[PDB]
RNA sequence: AGUACGGCCGCAAGGUUAAAACUCAAAUGAAUUGACGGGGGCCCGCACAAGCGGUGGAGCAUGUGGUUUAAUUCGAUGCA
């Protein structure tokens, strides 16, 4: 699954199933998405995204890799 | 160990450093009783890790390690039919048997190539507070931290 | 009860609730009643305590230590 | 607003929760915090530490009226009996007595049967 | 309800020394990364920042610059 | 069976007085030695806990149960 934003109209009531499908799905799922909530419950990494073409990859949903991008020390 | 108590088993020092520390590292991720491969992978991940980070091979193991060690952990402690559990302070020895074992499972994880190089990746991001073995620990910190009642 | 702590105290200690007021006091009128399970109780309270008499007269004896 | 300088603090401790709430002298109350609304539901509110935080958070939201001195009433026996009172000394309250106010019938009401 | 199909590879997608850049700024400078089975990830950025085209060069849309991709062996995309 | 029928008492609930046929070879009391307890103390041990590695899925070897067969000889059937 490739999903470049696949809840920008949905309501919450029709996103609440889409949070369970997805996350039960067995394969690979990559998807993109600009809200909070949502990938907490969905996905297990990121791929931050930083300047200058360089790609971070922290591990948790979003809050948990946010919280490694504050306690970086990107390897003097 | 009811009656007993247990002192201590001597170890051979790592022979490139003659330090205690990375002789158990060894140890833990060798399999099978093959001491010479898991030897050998230690030394073609550790090497790198000079190349990466500019310490050369103590202090660059030392401080991707700092990062992954606990400090508290929780265990099943059932009164009279609860099934609640209790965080308890570690002592500064089983710090290292923990963290070292963290790199070590989540290193079989991830299956980049061989474990010479899918260990080089997990042992850099600690150094950078950014692997999976990190995450084992703070998913360990937050569960001392919720049930901090008990004590 | 009441402790106005004087002025340097710096620490509670507050164990002088215990005498008196306590849940030691509440402890009986959390529930109950039944009118003599008290009669059984406090029979059974001091029955306890004179056969406690009779083991410390006990102590007439070698025992070696 | 109105920079009340002495208050009083109310804990109500119990066998299942405990309920801080600050008020001035003359019981006109000015802000509260319970274990359970600290993220504590659940078997967890009725121990001390869950109390702690109870009377943290209590120590917050009364702080618009910088109440500096301060008297503790403790009611009921509970676990957070005097886990509650040593969080407001570090919340930077001046304590000057401590009081029971523990009500206790003179052989009044019935209580309940017995629970087997 | 979703249409579960065959197991993929255990490699999905693999891309090394991948450097793909727009004429004037950089989206992805020197990419190596791995994706596999079952690796649930989200890209997250800011705007414009390569997170479409990303996945272009995954499903080879558009050439990368250099650096090479590999896809996986029984997808279904 | 403290029951039935009949008296006396009661507003009623019912109380008091009080059988017989029939059936069994016992019912019972106190104490003893064991065993047992989701009774209590003390002690244990790969019993949990802390760990390493498996079985349960797959293909095969071997034994068993069932079913088939002219016969699928007999034996072993919780821990053991
Ligand atoms: N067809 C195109 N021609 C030229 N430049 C383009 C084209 N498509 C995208 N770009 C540029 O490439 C960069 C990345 O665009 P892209 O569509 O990948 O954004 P994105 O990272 O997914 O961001 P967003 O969340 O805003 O959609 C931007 O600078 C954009 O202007
Ligand atoms: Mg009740
Ligand atoms: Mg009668
Ligand atoms: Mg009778
Ligand atoms: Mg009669
Ligand atoms: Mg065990
Ligand atoms: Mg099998
Ligand atoms: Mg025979
Ligand atoms: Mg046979
Ligand atoms: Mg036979």
């Amino acid at each position: 699954l490739i999903l470049d934003q696949p809840t920008n109209d949905l309501d919450v009531e029709t996103l609440e199933l889409l949070e369970e499908l997805i996350d039960s799905y067995q394969g690979t799922v990559l998807l993109v998405s600009h809200d909070r909530q949502f990938v907490d419950n969905t996905v297990t990494e990121c791929w931050i995204f930083e300047g200058g073409g360089k790609i971070g990859r922290y591990v948790g949903g979003y809050h948990d890799a946010r919280g490694q991008q504050e306690q970086y020390v990107a390897l003097k | 160990p009811r009656r007993r108590v247990i002192g201590q088993r001597k170890i051979l020092p790592d022979p490139k450093f003659g330090s205690e520390l990375l002789a158990k590292f060894v140890n833990i991720l060798m399999v099978d009783g093959k001491k010479s491969t898991a030897e050998s992978i230690v030394y073609s991940a550790l090497e790198t890790l000079a190349q990466r980070s500019g310490k050369s091979e103590l202090e660059a193991f030392e401080v991707a390690l700092e990062n992954v060690r606990p400090t508290v952990e929780v265990k099943s402690r059932r009164v009279g039919g609860s099934t609640y559990q209790v965080p308890v302070e570690v002592r500064p020895v089983r710090r290292n048997a923990l963290a070292m074992r963290w790199i070590v499972e989540a290193a079989r994880k991830r299956g980049d190539k061989s474990m010479a190089l899918r260990l080089a990746n997990e042992l850099s991001d600690a150094a950078e507070n950014k692997g999976t073995a990190v995450k084992k620990r703070e998913d360990v910190h937050r569960m001392a931290e919720a049930n901090k009642a008990f004590a | 009860i009441k402790v106005r702590e004087n002025e340097p105290f710096d620490v509670a200690l507050r164990r002088f609730k215990r005498s008196c007021e306590k849940a030691g006091v509440l402890a009986e009128v959390r529930r109950r009643e039944f009118y003599e399970k008290p009669t059984t109780e406090r029979k059974r309270a001091k029955a306890s305590a004179v056969k406690r008499h009779a083991k410390k007269l006990a102590r007439e004896n070698a025992r070696r230590t | 607003r109105k920079q009340v300088s002495d208050g009083v603090a109310h804990i109500h401790a119990s066998f299942n929760n405990t309920i801080v709430t600050i008020t001035d002298r003359q019981g006109n109350a000015l802000g509260w915090a319970t274990a359970g609304g600290s993220g504590f539901r659940g078997s967890r509110k009725s121990t001390p530490f869950a109390a702690q935080v109870a009377a943290e958070r209590c120590a917050d939201a009364v702080k618009e009226y910088g109440i500096k001195n301060l008297e503790v009433m403790v009611k009921g026996p509970g676990p957070g009996r005097e886990s509650t009172i040593r969080a407001l000394n570090a919340a930077g309250f001046r304590i000057t007595n401590i009081t029971d106010v523990t009500p206790i019938p003179h052989n009044g009401c019935r209580p309940p049967k017995k629970r087997r | 309800q979703v249409e579960e199909a065959s197991r993929s590879g255990k490699i999905v997608f693999e891309m090394e020394d991948v450097c793909y850049q727009v004429n004037g700024k950089q989206l992805v400078k020197d990419f190596s990364a791995q994706v596999l089975r079952g690796d649930k990830i989200a890209l997250i950025g800011p705007n414009g920042c390569g997170k479409t085209t990303l996945l272009k060069l995954m499903l080879g849309q558009l050439q990368a610059d250099s650096g090479r991709i590999h896809v996986g062996t029984k997808l279904e995309v």
